[PDB]
RNA sequence: AGUGGAGCCUGCGGCUUAAUUUGCACCCGGCCCGACACGGACAGGAUUGACAGAUUGAUAGCUCUUUCUCGAUUCCGUGGGUGGUGGUGCAUGGCCGUUGUUGGCUGGUUAAUUCCGAUGAACG
């Protein structure tokens, strides 16, 4: 996790990225 | 016709093991050495081609690469296409070549076909 | 003799074959991995199935 | 993986199991496992259980053994029938390595000696290899030699791959036999002698050599 | 070597016991057609768990040995990998993120992995996972070409991705070693697709980092793009 | 003593053919498969995997008919503009080898401590 973003202009999709290493 | 003192009827009766008399040295051996499985499969389409054909006039051709298989006495009614490098020969299978092979009727190679000084000064 | 490569034919609405009005008009396979909404391929000699090949001639 | 450790078979049945209850040796646990021995042919226990015979009664029960001869010699004829009628493996190798183990630590003497001996002529190698073992053991730790020399001697004039293994026990066994049975096999060497086949004459001549040496 | 192979193999999936089948069928010793059928029949059959355990012992291992050997990737092995890239999720959870856990990944075998995602086309969802695997994970030299092959897919990029590769490229300040310029040209893809998603401190990283870690060639050309980079 | 004379076969030429490979490219067939940009098709579904029967010289969904399934993992064409499991040469970090002395048996198998099968230390 970091501390920064891109602030401002809208998200689109917050993308499922726990679907790859929980695996093993 | 008769083929070394039998005629064509009772050859298609006279099975598969006393063959060996009726013929050469050469296929005699190859077929005590064991035949194969292809020969066998295009034997099979040989005569699927035999059965549904109407019966007054002659078959459909049966096509193949293979020039090195033994003629047995049952062929005759067949249309071979052989290859020969480039083209399939097609050929009828008259009673007469019992004894020879498929690579004799499909020659590979064409034959061949192959102005003096006279001074001046 | 080029290599072309084999377009799939683009059948208009495959899926609205399989049910009337209600029920299923192919048969369903009795497997145990997959059934009942795996439509039965019923060919006009024959049946072809999705996956175990539970097959019927 | 259970048979590297210390407290397998490899090390700790020869040290601490020999002392059943306490005292070395007992032989309460082989007077309670006759049922294992008669109406059981289950495999692989029978040959656990004459694999612990083995190596638990090499503890010298002299006493005991000596009291209870007659009970282990029917016990072990029985188990001879009961091997010869099955025909097992493993079972037969370590019962006659405990048969060795009685009769080096000790007429019904004499007969489960014979016994013993007419079992070397199996087939089987591992079975002849372990009755060769237990009467080279037995014969050198003799009354019995004249026996075992009469039955080679009668073994040999009776008759092909079965000669060598017993000159391998001749070539064992020439020294610890008499004088006229040393001429006597000695005499049936020489007449094996004639025969043109090398792998004899070579079992001979190494027989010759530890009789010699 | 040509035909088609008994459908008996073809049921492996239906069973229930297919690793014994598996190992019954010896998958060391087959050739390189026949696991491309195999992957082919894995990948078109579902069930992505045990199409990555077979790239996990079967296909990344024979992978590894004919690379080693040959200095080369098969031409039906290239096609079996294509074909399991059909499912990207196997693919990568099983081919991809353990070879680059493995600490001896091959340039040879990278440069191959690359060409063909860049062959590929990438689900978002699934580069970006792959961008945050590969930023979590430590550093090794052929890392930086999957990442710098992924960065130019060209793919949207989400916020804390983006910024979990920005705290990647923020991990070697306090590095002395020497510095391949393949690292930094990731670092000029990043920024020259990137450059409207970089924030003000971002850049002043860069910029320092430029001045800590610099080269003669390519770092002016990543100050041009650092300095003409529009926000938002 | 021969060759060069005759016959046999063998190499270069030459001639023939599909090739008469070479100082197996190919004959004749059948197979299999790069991104950039733009214009189209694209969940109406792009696409992947096929029961069968056969085309084929034989089979094979890699083929020719019949619809069953996986579904974005997309697939058609055009540019002298890049170009890619590209090939090749230079510099480059590690790593092998290259440039004395003294100790120390569950198993089946064969004649045979037979065959296979699990199974360490100092001194100069
Ligand atoms: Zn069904």
């Amino acid at each position: 996790s970091s501390v920064m973003r891109r602030n401002e202009q809208l998200t689109l999709h917050d993308e499922r990225f726990e679907k790859f290493y929980e695996q093993y | 016709f008769t083929y070394r003192g039998v005629d064509l009827d009772q050859l298609l009766d006279m099975s598969y093991e006393q063959l060996m008399q009726l013929y050469s040295a050469r296929q005699r051996r190859r077929l005590n050495r064991g035949l194969r499985r292809k020969q066998h499969s295009l034997l099979k389409r040989l005569r699927k081609a035999k059965k549904e054909a109407p019966p007054m006039e002659k078959p459909e051709v049966v096509k193949t690469h293979l020039r090195d298989m033994i003629i047995l006495p049952e062929m005759v009614g067949s249309m071979v296409g052989v290859y020969n490098g480039k083209t399939f020969n097609q050929v009828e299978i008259k009673p007469e070549m019992i004894g020879h092979y498929l690579g004799e009727f499909s020659i590979t190679y064409k034959p061949v076909k192959h102005s003096r000084f006279i001074p001046l000064k | 003799p080029k290599k072309n490569k084999h377009k799939r034919k683009k059948v208009k609405l495959a899926v609205l074959k399989y049910y009337k009005v209600i029920s299923r008009l192919r048969r369903e396979c009795p497997s145990d991995e997959c059934g009942a909404g795996v439509f039965m391929a019923s060919h006009f000699d024959r049946h072809y199935c999705g996956k175990c090949c539970l097959t019927y001639c | 993986a259970a048979h590297k450790e210390i407290c397998a078979v490899l090390a700790a049945v020869t040290e601490v199991i020999r002392s059943q209850g306490g005292k070395e040796t007992e032989t309460e646990y082989f007077a309670a496992l006759m049922t294992t021995m008669e109406a059981v042919e289950s495999p692989e226990s029978l040959a656990a259980v004459a694999y612990l015979l083995n190596l638990v009664l090499k503890r010298v029960p002299s006493p005991v053994l000596i009291k209870k001869f007659s009970d282990t010699s029917k016990a072990f004829m029985d188990i001879m029938s009961a091997q010869a009628s099955s025909g097992s493996t493993s079972v037969l190798r370590w019962v006659l390595s405990c048969l060795a183990t009685l009769l080096r630590k000790q007429p019904v003497t004499l007969q489960v000696y014979h016994g013993l001996l007419s079992f070397t002529v199996h087939p089987k190698p591992k079975i002849r290899k372990a009755a060769q073992h237990g009467v080279c053991s037995v014969l050198k730790g003799h009354p019995a030699a004249i026996s075992t020399a009469k039955f080679c001697i009668q073994e040999i004039e009776k008759s092909a791959t079965t000669t060598l293994h017993m000159l391998t026990l001749l070539k064992d066994l020439l020294p610890c036999f008499p004088e006229g049975l040393v001429k006597s096999c000695s005499e049936t060497l020489l007449r094996v002698m004639t025969l043109s086949h090398v792998l004899v004459t070579a079992c001979a001549m190494q027989a010759f050599h530890s009789l010699f040496h | 070597r040509s035909g088609k192979l008994p459908k008996a193999f073809k049921i492996i999936p239906a069973l229930s016991n297919w690793e014994q089948i598996l190992y019954v069928t010896e998958p060391e010793a087959w050739t390189a057609a026949a696991m491309y059928q195999a992957t082919r029949i894995f990948a078109s059959n579902l069930k992505e768990r045990m199409a990555q355990r077979f790239y996990n012992l079967v296909l990344l291992p024979r992978v590894r040995d004919d690379v080693a050997e040959y200095k080369r990737l098969n031409f039906h092995l290239y096609m079996a990998l294509k074909k399991a890239l059909f499912k990207p999720g196997a693919w990568f959870k099983g081919i991809l993120i353990p070879l680059c856990e493995s600490g001896t990944c091959t340039l040879r075998e990278a440069i191959i992995v690359g060409s063909i995602i860049t062959k590929c086309s990438i689900p978002v969802l699934h580069s970006s996972a792959a961008m945050l695997k590969i930023a979590e994970m430590e550093y090794s030299g052929a890392n930086s070409i999957f990442l710098r092959l992924l960065l130019d897919k060209k793919y949207a990029l989400p916020y804390r991705v983006l910024d979990a590769l920005v705290f990647h490229f923020l991990g070697f300040r306090t590095e002395k070693r020497e510095l391949p310029v393949l690292w930094h040209q990731c670092l000029l893809t990043l920024v020259q697709r990137y450059k409207a998603d970089l924030a003000t401190d971002q850049k002043e990283a860069l910029l320092e980092l430029l001045r800590l870690q610099p080269h003669p060639q390519l770092s002016p050309e990543i100050r041009r793009e650092l300095q003409s980079a529009v926000p938002r």
